[PDB]
RNA sequence: UAAUCGCAAAAAGGUGGGCCCAGUUCGGAUUGGGGUCUGCAACCCGACCCCAUGAAGCCGGAAUCGCUAGUAAUCGCGGAUCA
RNA sequence: UCGCCUCCUAAAAGGUAACGGAGGCGCCCAAAGGUCCCCUCAGGCGGGACGGAAAUCCGCCGGAGAGCGCAAGGGUAGAAG
């Protein structure tokens, strides 16, 4: 529970920040399932890897503190 | 002695009686007894109509508390039906949400044993 | 018979009922 | 008892300290 | 007494407001309560040899009238008992007694309902008049936690002059009915 | 650079206070909310601390394990591995 | 199959046969009887804590399709209910 910092990946923020530069589209691959969802980065759908595939997940405000892997479950039928 | 809605303790030492509220345990109990300045060794049986009101004042006003506490947590589990976080599921399949071994126990979150099986080995 | 309701919200209301002795845990003022 | 994490014996058996077992 | 708060309130407050809101020509066109019939269902009492005459003598304290002892008209094996000796408990309140009952209910009882956000605003539907049902009967002043044994709810129908539920909604909201907007 | 300081409090016991046979001040699972720490990183998956939850269990069917004395029972302490 | 009751066959009075069509009876009620006084159904659409798709409650709409112990027919709420 990172309480001084947000452990959030470089290649991610630089990528959403130079997409914030006038706020363009969003098709973004990643493997940073280990990283926190940043404020306002809503709209931008991020294809998160789960070991097999990049799952196309959409984003909204109510979800924030959650990790991106927390919307790419890893196993199949429980 | 009906402080919280449908909840009424009686003839027991008040300290633990207040436990008999959803949203109130040993902690929020003692906390309130010094602040109301009342001896907890005393029973709900016996006290001033002033003592009673003094207590329900502090408690019901501070925090919450059966009803809209209960109703609140639910809406939080509800919100984990967003696009659908990991803690969202597990709530969806009634399984342990807190990173555990399903292979064996989990019976607290899973109603008693659905033995249901018909596995085979060698006849001939 | 005529009754006297007593709130924990101070307020006293004047209705009529069986037995005037009335302890209320807060009326519709709260 | 030896798992009520809000107690003397609860902390003891676990081997940690808190409110319910003051560090000295 | 021949006068109560609500009764006064109706005349010297609500009566006019409505005449101003909806523009009635005649005193009688102005809607008014007709009656409040209150009833308990009681699927038990039939069985376990249950006399359960506990409910009426109890109810009588709150409503102020000895209730009337209502009975089943068909036989239903499925849902038990056979026409007759059957069960249900209903009382009809008009004038003062009607008023005294609502006075207390609105001003006191609905306050100590367990949850509460207001009364459901979809229980007239054109069909003038308004229904609602309760669960615990101890929410009233006269009833004490000592007195109870089983928690028997009830249905409250309140009938009015209003032909539309627009003009009936107003009447009740202004008489002091908290509605769940 | 360590019988010369530290882990450190041993626990049960002893003293006197509280509960009064209650699924309870028994029991601490489940879950919500809030924090701390190690680590580049605790979504899958860490352990803690606090507020709130207080689940099954009122001594276990057919079965069946261990132990002959400082033993069995029962209480606590250290160490390896190792962020 | 054999007595009794209802309907059709039966040709608009009555009556009318066949190993023609198709059902009931061999009981029941001390109130399901006498009189006086009250009351009006089945459904349908809303509306109402437990409450089904008819448990009990409220409101509209509803001349009769309800009900009248039991088969059918006739009759019947301006009651036979």
């Amino acid at each position: 529970s990172l309480k001084k910092g947000v452990f959030v990946d470089d290649h991610l923020l630089e990528k959403v920040l130079e997409l914030n530069a006038k706020g363009e589209k969003r098709l973004i691959k990643t493997w940073s399932r280990r990283s926190t969802i940043v404020p306002e980065m809503v709209g931008h759908t991020i294809a998160v890897y789960n070991g097999k595939q990049h799952v196309p997940v959409y984003i909204t405000e109510n979800m924030v503190g959650h990790k991106l892997g927390e919307f790419a479950p890893t196993r199949t039928y429980r | 002695a009906r402080i919280a809605g449908v909840e009424i303790p009686r003839n027991k030492r008040v300290d633990v009686a207040l436990t008999y509220i959803y949203g109130i345990g040993k902690a929020r109990a003692k906390e309130a007894l010094e602040k109301t300045g009342i001896n907890p060794a005393t029973r709900v049986k016996d006290l001033t109509e002033a003592e009673v009101v003094r207590l329900r004042e502090y408690v019901e006003n501070t925090w919450k508390l059966e009803g809209e506490l209960r109703a609140e947590v639910a809406a939080n589990i509800k919100r984990l039906m967003d696009i659908g976080c990991y803690r969202g599921l597990r709530h969806r399949r009634g399984l342990p949400v807190r990173g555990q071994r399903t292979r064996t126990n989990a019976r607290t979150r899973k109603g008693p044993r659905k033995t249901v099986a018909g596995k085979k080995k060698a006849p001939r | 018979v005529p009754a006297r309701i007593i709130c924990g919200c101070g307020n006293v209301i004047e209705t009529y009922s069986t037995k005037p002795e009335i302890y209320v845990e807060v009326c519709s003022k709260c | 008892g030896k798992g009520d994490r809000r107690t003397r014996r609860g902390k003891i058996w676990r081997g940690t300290y808190g409110k319910y077992r003051p560090r000295k | 007494p021949l006068d109560v708060a609500l009764k006064r309130k109706y005349y010297e407050e609500v009566r006019p407001e409505l005449i101003r809101r909806f523009g009635y020509q005649n005193v009688w066109e102005v809607p008014r309560l007709e009656k409040v019939v209150i009833n308990q269902g009681l699927g038990e009492a039939k069985e376990d040899a249950r006399i359960l005459e506990k409910a009426a003598q109890e109810l009588a304290l709150i409503t102020g009238q000895k209730p009337a002892v209502t009975r089943a008209k068909k036989s239903i094996s499925n849902f038990k008992l056979r026409k007759g000796m059957p069960i249900g408990l209903r009382v009809t309140l008009r004038r003062d007694r009607m008023w005294i009952f609502l006075e207390k209910l609105l001003n006191v009882a609905l306050p100590r309902i367990r949850d509460f956000r207001g009364l459901n605003p979809n229980s007239f539907d054109g069909r003038g008049n308004y229904n609602l049902g309760l669960r615990e009967q101890l929410i009233f002043p006269e009833i004490t936690y000592d007195m109870v044994d089983a928690l028997r709810g009830m249905d409250i129908a309140v009938v009015t002059t209003a032909e539309t539920d627009e003009e009936a909604r107003a009447l009740l909201e202004l008489l002091g009915f908290p509605f769940r907007k």
